RNA sequence: CGAUGUCGGCUCAUCACAUCCUGGGGCUGAAGUAGGUCCCAAGGGUAUGGCUGUUCGCCAUUUAAAGUGGUACGCGAGCUGGGUUUAGAACGUCGUGAGACAGUUCGGUCCCUAUCUGCCGUGGGCGCUGGAGAACUGAGGGGGGCUGCUCCUAGUACGAGAGGACCGGAGUGGACGCAUCACUGGUGUUCGGGUUGUCAUGCCAAUGGCACUGCCCGGUAGCUAAAUGCGGAAGAGAUAAGUGCUGAAAGCAUCUAAGCACGAAACUUGCCCCGAGAUGAGUUCUCCCUGACCCUUUAAGGGUCCUGAAGGAACGUUGAAGACGACGACGUUGAUAGGCCGGGUGUGUAAGCGCAGCGAUGCGUUGAGCUAACCGGUACUAAUGAACCGUGAGGCUUAACCU
RNA sequence: AAUUCCUUGUCGGGUAAGUUCCGACCUGCACGAAUGGCGUAAUGAUGGCCAGGCUGUCUCCACCCGAGACUCAGUGAAAU
RNA sequence: ACACAGGUGGUCAGGUAGAGAAUACCAAGGCGCUUGAGAGAACUCGGGUGAAGGAACUAGGCAAAAUGGUGCCGUAACUUC
RNA sequence: AGGACCGAACCGACUAAUGUCGAAAAAUUAGCGGAUGACUUGUGGCUGGGGGUGAAAGGCCAAUCAAACCGGGAGAUAGCU
């Protein structure tokens, strides 16, 4: 209701980039490593995108050395700093969940470049 | 499942102490013919708070 | 006692174990119906098994 | 959330390839283990100049799930792949001296100190 | 437990129930005054509401989604030419529940269901 | 101290600063205006009764209409009593709001929980589902047994049966208050309280603190 | 013996104390840590697997601990049927033989729609003394009661060193329980798309039916948990064992005889829910009704005319309430439901047209189109004026009162 | 051992752990040569054991779709 | 014993896909199974899907899930070849 | 070629669930074995009660089998209820 949707858009930070699945993404995100407060870098593939205004999230699948990692990251949270576009992927399904099984050279993706 | 020794009159008439029909005593009188009908639902002719509705 | 023949064989407390802790050695006896006799032969079977490790004692 | 009869793969190069999970340590009747919980492993298949071999009973840290830790923030961090890390049973700093594929921030305590530095990510 | 959901099953599986309340838009456009039971009238409001609204826009895209439901030439024809700018000044409420005593066969609630016009 | 009586407004998260993001349960407390005043002289307990929200004029009756002009207050929907605890005294009238709320840290939320209907022995109350295979014929989510034998001859008084569940007022006690929103009349407990959106909450400070 | 079905497993338990853990102590051949033994104590708790039909048991690995028992060796109108006790068949063995074996072995239909008690729920009646609408006090009843590890105290007390505290203080788990759906996920046959085979819409394009929802990829709201909040307490009272103080009988000694103070998760409270059918039916606030009569076995009697109050029910729209009743909201002096408008979500670039390519198809219009249960709003549709149940100052005896 | 009582014989294999299985020993209660002995490729809705894949079989159940159950109307039983 | 989910010999055999009389969808032709209306509890039945695990279930992988076609490549011990 | 192989009709009946006052006095659903043969089926014959028939279970011989059914000896006999 209007109590929450007031409650919730003065807590919204608002600028954030529009990115859509299949994009290369570098999400920077703090990290407190003992005393000192690190900002650190993950750069995957957006495989998954929630839309629910504050609640909205948004999953990046990265393969790192050895497996791969699909850390979801809450969309407004202060713990992301900076969310940057790298790669823009041209895919046609608004949740690529089937990048799961296919690696390398199957799990490539088109580029958009419209 | 099945019982011990019968029950009586007495304990099979308790039982449908429950099971009485109740009389509606709500019957309306129409706005415009004065006819009877159920609240909110059509007069026999066809008439629905004053007017013919159904024509037929 | 484990077996078969009626529940005779399972009814019943018959069986006897006779558990020695200053060795740690399990004698056990199901042979009879009465757990009177099978206490009984146990016991004997145990003073037996008593024999052996104090035989062993004295042959190591 | 790693449990009974499940086999895990193996983050450092003790030798061990598959691990088979036999028991969760700490609390009775305790369901599954978790983030970085210690576990009764197994051995199930070792290369064959490892320093264990197969059927060897020892403990391990859990470091990575497919199920996925979660930070406070509301985040989740999900893996492809179980992994643990080889312990001693009676005397700890672990088993192996690489270790393969990251790790998790809630292993930083106090003990698992030797496995994050070893570790190339997080 | 049914919290905060619609819709009525009505003792038929999903193939079933959709295929007659396409049959029974259908009744409802062409004879503009159809009979049925109670909770079968107020479940067909939410089917025919729809189509004349649908039926505002003139189009051919309009045309083949008011024919993608109801799958019938005749009542896409009907709507979109009669039924579409005849309540065109009407912002939702099409239709009406009037009821009607009780099936005689097995006790049933019946009510008719019409269009909010029958001024032919 | 006291409580007071407030609507449930579904549940929201509060990102604070340090990286954490809490869940909290945004309840609006509007005035709680006191219709009546109980003590010792007349009653045997001091306590108040409080009003809140606002009700139509035709659906109130006329003996609660009475006694709501009794007190001079807005009618409002239903009225619930909070004991007063011996060092504080109100008046009739004396609009109490979210205010109270601002000195205390932890809070104590009674509503009446969300309603399940008929619900099984599995639900209800937890048991074990049997076996779906292995033979069993009938007999998967059924209680399996109530009693020994011929020597209690019966089942025991407090059985652990099917029947309602839910539809019941409930506390959930010691829940953090997040923050005390005052211009926009919200309370933001941590956590999750009773109900479903739109019900009534009984808020009223820790017991056991 | 005109039939009380049986070993073990499963589900569900319940009680006892002769206590396994936690709690309180005495003594020690008790330095400390960890014990050992005994006393008190039943509030909660008290594994998972391999083998075996097995109960047991041994083995593996845990746990604060894996208590002993009773309840038809609890529990088959609750499930199972592996075991043992029908018929088949074989082995060893016994018998000349039919056949037999607490010898072994392979195979083998487990019926009941609950009348009564019991129990779990949820209602109808009438009662509570004029009728109602609420909010309560609380008699009484139930639920809950577990615990590890880590750090501080303190590497101090103790000890030759090794080792390593009592008592306090903090965090963080396991198991359990309750609540909720914000998170992460499940589901989502009422949403969107892809696609196979075929049939139909005259045909192309576009669609729809059927094939397990045809197969699928996603997915709203609900419900949910693996998710996320919370709980167990503190305190008080009277004690158990135990420890005492003063003190005689009994010049001393002595916790007891008189007197006085401590002492546990037990007990009564505290915390949570039900609850005045608590027939002992309670209190408090507000609302409502103040008209004439004849009769007679004048009685707290019966009958008529007028007058229908507060409030109820009924019906209708219905609800995150619900098997049905019930409870909650709304009924036009109106946002209760559906529709509708805007928005959000979901899926993912609709059809039509145009260009490019021989064509499949790509591209542009275009994040387009459609979008259920959601969010805010809007009387368009349906909630009708009413009629009906409930009446017309409310017993007697006393007392204290004003009158 | 479809045979072995004592017995879960002992040893090896397999398993974290194996009263079953596999191999070996022989102390055969009570194998044994057409009431056949011992091997055996193929075969078996055969007895036992192990492994892979696979899974609501289970940890531990959640949700959904239908048929009853429930309510209304019509007819209307049964054991006892 | 019933207007009973059973039993009952021969003959004819269309279209598209298919190896086919399997199977799906259809033609000709025939039918909707002689109680319905709601609601959308527990529970039962017939199904669908499932996070993480993967036989820890159990007498026993029982039941479910899975494997599944054509063409080609390849194919072990053993063997009565 | 084949008591060959996979697989419908046809024949059968291994598992499980439902059913157990059932739809049915052994069936349904989902799987399962054979499916050119010691195959299966139609029609009509033949063998009979201490008898038949039996790729053998004491199986079958009209929902009846270690001696069928109907009548009769017959009101068998019953130290039993």
């Amino acid at each position: 209701s209007n109590i929450i949707k007031q409650l919730e858009q003065e807590q919204m930070k608002q600028d954030v980039p529009s990115f859509r699945p299949g994009d290369t993404v570098e999400v920077k995100v703090w990290v407190v490593e003992g005393s000192k407060k690190r900002l650190q870098a993950f750069e995957g593939v957006v495989i998954a995108i929630r839309n629910r205004g504050l609640h909205s999230a948004f999953t990046v699948r990265k393969i790192s050395n050895g497996e791969g990692v699909e850390r979801v990251f809450q969309t407004h949270s202060p713990v992301v700093d900076s969310i940057s576009v790298k790669r823009r992927g041209a895919v046609r399904k608004a949740k690529l969940y089937y990048l799961r099984e296919r690696t390398g050279k199957a799990a490539r993706i088109k580029e958009r470049l419209n | 499942a099945v019982q011990q020794n019968k029950p009586t009159r007495s304990k099979r008439g308790m039982r449908r102490s429950h099971d009485a029909l109740t009389a509606v005593t709500s019957l309306s009188v129409d706005k415009t013919s004065g006819e009877k009908h159920l609240r909110h639902h059509i007069t026999a002719d066809g008439y629905y708070r004053g007017r013919k509705v159904i024509a037929k | 006692t484990s077996g078969a023949g009626a529940q005779h064989v399972n009814r019943t407390e018959s069986a006897v174990r006779i558990t020695h802790i200053p060795t740690g050695i399990v004698t056990q006896c199901q042979n009879d119906r009465s757990q009177h006799k099978n206490k009984d032969q146990a016991m004997k079977q145990m003073k037996a098994k008593l024999y052996e490790l104090e035989m062993q004692k004295k042959n190591a | 959330m790693i449990q009974e009869q499940t086999m895990l793969n193996v983050a450092d190069n003790s030798g061990a390839r598959r691990v088979m999970c036999i028991k969760v340590l700490g609390g009775s009747h305790r369901r599954y283990a978790g983030v970085g919980d210690i576990i009764k492993i197994t051995i199930k298949e070792a290369i064959p100049r490892g320093k264990v071999k197969k059927g060897d009973v020892l403990k391990a840290v859990v470091v990575r799930t497919k199920k996925g830790v979660r930070r406070p923030d509301g985040s989740v961090i999900r893996f492809d792949g179980n992994a643990c890390v080889l312990l001693n049973n009676n005397s700890e700093q672990p088993i192996g001296t690489r270790i393969f594929g990251p790790v998790t921030r809630e292993l930083r305590s106090e003990k698992f100190m030797k496995i994050i530095s070893l570790a190339p990510e997080v | 437990m049914r919290h905060r959901k619609s819709g009525r099953q009505l003792n038929r599986n999903s193939s079933h129930r959709q295929a007659m309340f396409r049959n029974m838009a259908g009744s409802l456009v062409r004879h503009e005054i159809i009979k049925t039971t109670l909770p079968k009238a107020k479940e067909l409001r939410r089917v025919v509401e729809p189509l004349i609204t649908l039926a505002k826009t003139d189009s051919v895209a309009n045309r083949r989604l008011a024919f993608a439901r109801t799958r019938d030439n005749e009542i896409v024809a009907k709507l979109f030419n009669e039924l579409g700018p005849r309540f065109a000044s009407r912002a939702g409420g099409y239709t009406r529940i009037l009821k009607c005593g009780f099936r005689a066969g097995d006790n049933a609630p019946m009510a008719y269901i019409e269009l909010v016009d029958r001024s032919e | 101290m006291i409580g007071l009586v407030g609507k449930k407004v579904g549940m929201t998260r509060i990102f604070t600063e340090d990286g954490v993001s809490i869940p909290v349960t945004v309840i609006e407390v509007e005035a709680n205006r006191v219709t009546q005043v109980k003590d010792l002289a007349n009653d045997g307990y001091r306590a108040i009764q409080v009003t809140t929200g606002a009700k139509k004029a035709n659906r109130v009756t006329k003996p609660e209409a009475g006694h709501f002009a009794k007190a001079g207050v807005e009618a409002g929907r239903g009225l619930w009593e909070f004991r007063l605890a011996e060092g504080e005294e109100f008046t009739v009238g004396q609009s109490i709001s979210v205010e109270l709320f601002a000195d205390v840290k932890k809070v104590d939320v009674t509503g009446t929980s969300k309603g399940k209907g008929f619900a099984g022995t599995v639900k209800r109350w937890n048991f074990r589902t049997q076996d779906a295979t292995h033979g069993n014929s009938l007999s998967h989510r059924v209680p399996g047994s109530i009693g020994q034998n011929q020597t209690p001859g019966k089942v025991f008084k407090g059985k652990k049966m099917a029947g309602q569940m839910g539809n019941e007022r409930v506390t959930v006690q010691s829940l953090d208050v997040v923050r005390v929103d005052a211009e926009r009349n919200l309370l933001l407990v941590k956590g999750a309280v009773p109900g479903a959106t739109g019900s009534d909450l009984i808020v009223k400070p820790a017991v056991k603190a």
